[PDB]
RNA sequence: ACGGAAACCUUGAUUCUAACGCUACUUCUAAAUAAGCGUUA
């Protein structure tokens, strides 16, 4: 009863996006902080890893009944679904997170931008002093859109779970909406939506109709 | 004749930065946000030359080019009495200008970008300030 | 005459590496992620003038010479009130730009790169830091 | 006067290996994956040097000595909340640093690389893990 | 006009089959692009 079921959407900015790397890509003469992005392409993207690590961090709130001091100690509902490095019944997780990439770029360039990361400017004022220091963040843009892929297997070890993973990752993508994506969402960054998520069965055998019904009309 | 060639753009960026203007402590009167915008946009530029054709660019390298001429004329720094212009020096003692006009397909304006690389590697390199 | 020959380059690493400035509490003030792009490049270098010829590798050694020179102005670490440069120190008493400005074919690129390892290495034997 | 001869270096090595640090639980915390480049990097040379003239060789013995100098000075393990570094402890005991500089010809070459051998033979004899 | 002459230690054989350098991990944490308008008239 293999099957996989390919949960596909848009991840659409509500507010510029830090997701934050290296300076591999920077500028030659820019202060900045610098997002990660594809080395050849030089555009912003959203890796698996920041949305695995976010959508897990929010999950352990909600779904582990035990504070875990390591993501080791999480719940079974979570390590079925994430992976557990000290767990032989989970080792290898039935999710598969992709790196999503600008997928909006032409309808970006309709609106009238010159480039796909912004600069923007803060300072910190000092509270005894009045005296402010400044800082460069760059950003992606407001109303970038990147291509979202979460694969979900199914095994005879899904055999009467699908039902409670499929509601976990509806779970895991509304809190990532009611929370920030990777960087200084606390100052406002990061807040992104998904849309048009719809699962679609990419191999093998399954019936997405309800899970497709909850994914459109609850979200 | 081109005054910019893949065996010359760095030296010459080497003499037209060790010429700019300096106050009388020795400092350079430019500074990285002077020219912060400029180069953004000749980043912007070289990342969009690989992709798409150069007859695509056109409105890039002419908005690039009246960027620079407001740069080189809205920028001042007044120390001692002393108006100058760090950002015009550098325009002219580059030959930025000269140098964007002879941009006509993908490897004069990679060029281009390279030798704006150039310049800001070596003004940060004698002192230059952000 | 030149600077770097194979039977010197190692131990001019050894000679360079030892100078470097220090802070008060003797560990070194230069990280292994100031130079990361600059060892970065140097090896793409070295790798790809293995199976290409040194006459198309000008643009490479170019903007090698000029992220050295960025790099060398751009790292600077503030420590008991004092600014430094450790990259900027490690370049000139390396002799970085003189064995840069002495390449010319394969053979002195691949012995600037080797010495770019040694350097490196010699680095990490003496304590430095990631 | 000469550290390595045909008459001690296997001695030396059995006295390098038996001074080497071990952990709380008597465990070498030098393991062969941490030497492994540099043992094969050995051989080659040693296998070199038999048809090839010690003048091609020199560029090899160096590289040698710049991997000897990078893992010691990289290859660190954390345990008991205290940090060893055992290639460096390894080189320093078995005395291999100033062992490289008296390379001259195929002789000493030969000679260092059997002592190399010996090392690790009476390493492995000693429980040293893979 | 020698216990000597003549005589291949030779023919045929794959150091081969199976095996993911893999499992877990948010480039993260606080931070108004802001403060000062004197003195002469």
């Amino acid at each position: 009863t293999f099957a996989k079921i390919k949960f596909s959407a848009q991840i659409r900015l509500e507010t510029g996006l830090h997701i934050g790397g290296s300076d591999a890509f920077a500028a030659i003469g820019a202060i900045d902080s610098p997002v990660i992005k594809d080395p050849i392409t030089n555009l912003p993207i959203i890796p698996g890893s920041s949305l695995k690590g976010k959508m897990r961090t929010l999950l352990a709130k909600v779904y582990n009944e035990k504070v875990a001091e390591k993501p080791s100690d999480d719940s079974d509902i979570l390590s079925r679904l994430f992976g557990n490095s000290k767990d032989k019944r989970f080792k290898m997780g039935r999710l598969i997170f992709r790196d999503a990439f600008l997928s909006n770029a032409d309808e970006l360039d309709s609106l009238g931008v010159r480039s796909y990361t912004e600069v923007k400017f803060e300072n910190t004022i000092d509270r005894i002093t009045a005296e402010a220091n400044p800082r460069q963040i760059e950003r992606a843009i407001r109303n970038s859109t990147f291509d979202f892929e979460l694969i979900y297997e199914i095994t005879d070890e899904n055999e009467n779970q699908v039902e409670e993973d499929f509601k976990v990752i509806r779970d895991g993508l509304k809190l990532l909406e009611l929370d920030y994506l990777g960087g200084s969402g606390s100052r406002g960054y990061g807040k992104v939506a998904f849309e048009n998520l719809k699962a679609t069965t990419v191999f093998g055998n399954y019936d997405v109709k309800t899970l497709n019904e909850l994914l459109t009309a609850e979200v | 004749m081109a005054i910019l060639t893949d065996e010359n753009y760095v030296d010459k960026a080497e003499r037209a930065i060790s010429l700019l203007e300096k106050d009388n402590k020795g400092n350079y009167l430019l500074t990285t946000s002077q020219i912060r915008k400029l180069l953004s946009l000749c980043s912007s530029l070289y990342d969009r030359s690989k992709e798409r054709k150069f007859d695509e660019l056109i409105n890039d390298v002419s908005y690039l080019r009246v960027q620079f001429v407001y740069q080189s004329g809205r920028n001042s720094v007044r120390v001692n009495r002393q108006t100058f212009f760090p950002v015009k020096d550098l325009v002219e003692k580059g030959q930025i200008l000269e140098a964007l006009k002879e941009i006509k397909d993908r490897e004069t304006l990679q060029r281009f970008c390279r030798y704006m690389e150039a310049l800001v590697a070596y003004f940060k390199f004698y002192g230059g300030k952000d």
